[PDB]
């Protein structure tokens, strides 16, 4: 029984990697997102600076943040300028995640190589197409 | 003091059948005041002490009537439980009073 | 020198007719119906109390994942495991396929045992489908 | 699970010790897989359920991923001392023992594929010798 | 579906599909391209799906 | 797989107790090489494939890539125990005492190329010898 396949969530990947600015200037993400499940480790990322499920009391309102760990033997990509990737997004209860910042431990040992992830809550906002 | 077990047994052989609306309380004459016409009542099996009906009741009030008691009435046919209504309802025309739930019960 | 006691006790409430549908209220049971199939882990065990009258909730999530309308389904039954079949409610206003148990389909169950609780919905073009396998314990 | 009255595999998962949802080790298609082949009867399924029971916790090694850590090297131990003495060593049957029923020793004694003693017990005493 | 052979994202195994029986259910099948583009089934003029020794 | 019912080699890991899908030890390219030579009988397959497991296992070592570790030193310490105990420590026949059995007693005696006694049981009983 791995720990490493705990958890299963959903994972979208922007498999179609287009991410083309439009002719007006704007951007254009990918039109094709998928959705396929994928097994891994996420628990809460204990280091200084990094808040875990914590309000933050804005003179506007209370929003609520969290950063968490995600071990996983799934190569889940990040936002990248140079391939023209488009990062990837985890789901918990409900709730989008964006897997910035990446560990790569593929190739090391035999039965234990496994990449580590970052996976941080994206933050509410009006949503408008382009 | 009673019994669980002996006011279950107590309770299997009432059967209430009908029911009847009065105006006054009955209590000393339950044969005065027969406001309504006996209608049809289906209480269930005992459980602690109490029995409880099935189903709404819709007793056909008469115009310019004022209900304002309840006396029950078996099968044969000699009143064996009297109660009030909790509120005088007047029907200026003809109505229908609705029963929602009927218990009685030997818990102190 | 031994004298045993006991008393009586009568209540009674009306609600005087107003030509309604009464004001029926009393359940907390409202279940997810994912079209497209739902952490798998085990399944949670819906526990309805013996005898009362419980309400079940049944919203129908789209097949992407979104709720949608009670709509196409025009019967829509409860097939709890060798216990009964009836059929639900399609409730337009409130927008939930609901089911209320009675005092008649417990003559037919036992409190304690661990039955399956089946969903179909028959559309306009006659296809049954399955959308709930959720289990029921009436304790 | 959960209702050992009523379900037959609910009373299996109790003879096999497996009555924990959270660290579920037998799967359920598996525990059905041995009811069936014992005849649909639970104390024969529970036997080869357990039997399988100490195949997986042998087989299960710590694993430490991030925060949790599951030691799993002293869980075989102590279910195997507990298997032995409970199980193991329980006699279910009879223990022969030499030549005491005049009865198994006539049926004994009809057996064409035998040798010819020369001499037994109680032999001296009879007139129609063997 | 993609048609490239890839998958999606690799080291993860697929799962078996879950079916309810008695249940009339419609299989949705999108096809991506070399590129791992969706493709429009305009250039498909026949399927069929095959269950192994089901039909 | 999750099926034992209906699929023969998925039979085979119930038997050779690998049915876990998050840490598979016998790969299904070898389980079905297996299964191929042993006639496909599941039963003589286990314990091939048993046999095979059990190398798996003793050639692992700890293993501790950074955040990540896994102890497998205490596996095979207990998986012999069991295989000991419950493959090995069974037998699969009959045993074999000496002259208990007068048919095979004259079978034995068929046999020409053997040494002949000079006193055998019984022949002092004997008209002829």
């Amino acid at each position: 029984m791995r720990l490493l396949n705990r958890h299963s969530f959903v994972v979208k990947r922007k498999v179609s990697e287009d991410g083309h600015y439009n002719e007006d200037g704007d951007w254009v993400a990918s039109q094709d997102v998928v959705s396929i499940n994928c097994k891994g480790n996420i628990q809460p990322y204990i280091k200084g600076s990094v808040k875990n499920g914590t309000q933050i009391v804005l003179p506007e309102g209370i929003r609520l943040t969290d950063t968490r760990i995600l071990f996983t033997v799934a190569e889940l990509r990040t936002s990248d300028d140079v391939d023209w990737t488009e990062a990837d997004i985890v789901m918990i209860k409900g709730h989008e995640y964006e897997v910035f910042m990446t560990m790569d431990w593929s190739e090391q040992l035999a039965h234990t190589s496994h990449y580590e992830y970052i996976i941080i809550r994206r933050d509410k906002m009006n949503a408008v197409r382009n | 003091t009673l019994t669980i077990d002996g006011k279950n047994k107590i309770l299997a052989t009432l059967t209430p059948t009908t029911i009847v609306l009065h105006n006054v309380d009955p209590t000393a004459d339950p044969t005065a005041n027969k406001v309504t016409q006996p209608v049809a009542i289906f209480f269930s099996e005992p459980n602690n002490g109490l029995i409880a009906s099935e189903d709404t009741v819709n007793i056909t009030v008469p115009a310019s009537a004022t209900v304002s008691h309840f006396s029950l009435w078996d099968d044969n046919s000699k009143c064996v439980a009297t109660g009030a209504l909790s509120s005088p309802q007047f029907f200026a025309e003809e109505g229908i009073y609705v029963i929602s739930s009927v218990s009685i019960d030997l818990n102190k | 020198e031994l004298t045993v006691e006991a008393g009586s006790r009568v209540s009674l409430s009306g609600y005087v007719s107003d030509g309604g549908t009464s004001d029926v209220f009393t359940i907390c049971r409202l279940l997810d119906a994912p079209m497209n199939g739902k952490s798998n882990n085990c399944n949670e065990i819906v526990k309805i109390p013996f005898d009362s009258s419980c309400l079940l909730g049944v919203k129908l999530y789209n097949c992407e994942n979104k709720r949608v309308n009670v709509n196409s389904v025009e019967a829509a039954f409860i097939t709890i495991d060798t216990a009964f079949q009836s059929p639900m409610t399609v409730n337009k206003e409130s927008n939930r396929l609901e089911y209320i148990f009675s005092q008649n389909d417990y003559k037919v169950l036992v409190k304690g045992k661990v039955y399956d609780m089946i969903v179909n919905v028959v559309d306009e073009s006659g296809n049954h489908s399955t959308i709930l396998k959720q289990k029921v314990r009436f304790n | 699970t959960g209702d050992p009255a009523n379900n037959p595999l609910d009373r299996v998962r109790i003879l096999c010790t497996d009555t924990d949802n959270n660290e579920i080790l037998i799967d359920q298609s598996v525990l059905e897989w041995f009811y069936q082949e014992s005849g649909k009867d639970e104390k024969k399924a529970a036997i080869k359920a357990l039997k399988y029971l100490l195949f997986q916790v042998a087989k299960m090694g710590d694993e430490k991923v991030g925060g949790v850590y599951l030691r799993n090297s002293s869980r075989f131990k102590s279910l195997k001392a507990v298997y032995d003495d409970l199980v193991k060593s329980s006699v279910s049957g009879l223990p022969y023992a030499g030549g005491i029923n005049q009865c198994d020793i006539d049926m004994r004694r009809q057996n064409p594929c035998s040798v010819k003693k020369y001499t037994e017990y109680g032999d001296a005493v009879r007139y129609y010798g063997r | 579906a993609p048609m490239n052979g890839k998958q999606f994202i690799s080291n993860n195994c697929n799962e078996i599909v879950k079916i309810p029986f008695d249940s009339s259910c419609l299989l949705g099948v999108k096809l991506y391209n070399c590129e791992n583009k969706r493709v429009n089934v305009n250039s498909v003029e026949a399927a069929f799906i095959t269950i192994d020794t089901a039909f």
